[PDB]
């Protein structure tokens, strides 16, 4: 686990880039985005497992 | 049914002294757990 955070500003004051965030939001309000995995987690474990068994 | 004014200045928040020396000083780790108990651990260590 983590045991120290800091602060990034994303901007610097010059008008600088000093931190990029990358994502594709679908609703109005996403802080943080989302995998594509979501749709297909529960099948493909389910597949492995019908696999292995 | 009163015609008395009255204008206020100031107001001020009393507060008493208070810092969380000791747990900034020593406890700087956290470990949120979400079982039941918490187990620690001491090993001896003395090797002839």
């Amino acid at each position: 686990m983590p045991q120290k955070w800091t602060w990034i500003p994303r901007e610097l004051p010059g008008g600088r880039a000093s931190f990029i965030h990358v994502f594709e939001p679908v609703e109005d309000g996403q802080t943080r985005g989302a995998n594509v995995f979501y749709s297909v987690m529960e099948q493909m474990k389910m597949l492995d497992t019908l696999q292995n068994t | 049914s009163m015609y008395t004014t009255a204008q206020l200045l100031a107001a001020n928040e009393q507060k008493f002294k208070f810092d969380p020396l000791f747990l900034r000083l020593f406890f700087r780790e956290s470990y949120p757990f979400t079982t039941e108990k918490v187990y620690l651990s001491q090993i001896p260590g003395l090797v002839n």
